[PDB]
């Protein structure tokens, strides 16, 4: 906007300073507003983490399952084994 | 100023989804140890044979 | 005079609103609204 | 001013991992706001796979 020609310096000065102190209220509130998304983000992002923390765990579940799968496939492989070498 | 969007809906949706996979990842730990005492049990069951 | 001004000045922050303008403006829906109050000035000239 | 940093330093929620920094515009609020926008996005993505 250009400022209306006909207008009093007083009027404009006592409407900019309404409007600045409009400004600066939303100005604190919206910035107060992004603090609270900074915590709600920051909170998300540690519980994210301490989630990836566990996928180390179930990773180790699968190693000591893969372990159980190997000796159960060749404890029943040396019974076969045995029970060939008894029947014989 | 007039051009502020809001975001809790977005930082609604994200916290729900950590809740889901917090509890899929419990689920996942029951899910390994039945199969772990299931395979156990296998191996003792040989042992005696 | 002012609202030509405000579109003026959004197109010199280079400000994408996120909440985007609902469209059409609603300068548009007045102008259109312009457009009628001026054709029923002229109906209300043929009958006089 | 020394009396304004004096307060970012004694208002600081964990001094050990945390650097105070001023905002002085709505163009300081929105670039921190994009970059909310930048780590939901990151974040969301990270959650779903």
């Amino acid at each position: 906007i250009g400022i209306n020609e006909s207008k009093l310096l007083e009027q404009l000065l006592n409407e900019w300073v309404s409007e600045i102190e409009n400004q600066t209220k939303n100005f604190y509130d919206q910035a107060k507003t992004i603090f609270v998304w900074d915590q709600r983000i920051m909170d998300n992002s540690q519980k994210l983490g301490k989630l990836m923390d566990v996928v180390v765990k179930l990773n180790s579940q699968q190693n000591a399952l893969n372990q159980c799968i190997d000796v159960v496939r060749d404890q029943q492989a040396l019974l076969e084994r045995s029970l060939n070498a008894l029947d014989s | 100023m007039n051009s502020f969007s809001n975001y809790d809906t977005k930082i609604n949706e994200i916290s729900i989804g950590l809740d889901q996979v917090a509890s899929v990842m419990d689920n996942l730990f029951n899910n390994f140890d039945i199969h772990i005492q299931s395979f156990k049990y296998l191996e003792e069951s040989l042992a005696k044979p | 005079l002012n609202s030509v001004n405000e579109q003026v000045h959004l197109l010199s922050t280079q400000f994408h609103s996120p909440f985007s303008q609902a469209r059409p403006s609603k300068e548009m829906e007045i102008i259109v609204d312009s457009l009628v109050e001026k054709i029923d000035r002229i109906k209300q000239t043929i009958l006089c | 001013t020394v009396d304004q940093w004096a307060y970012a330093l004694s208002n600081n929620p964990d001094p050990s991992i945390l650097i105070p920094v001023a905002a002085k515009s709505f163009d300081d609020l929105i670039n921190r706001r994009m970059k909310q926008e930048e780590t939901i996005i990151a974040l969301d993505q990270n959650t779903q796979e």
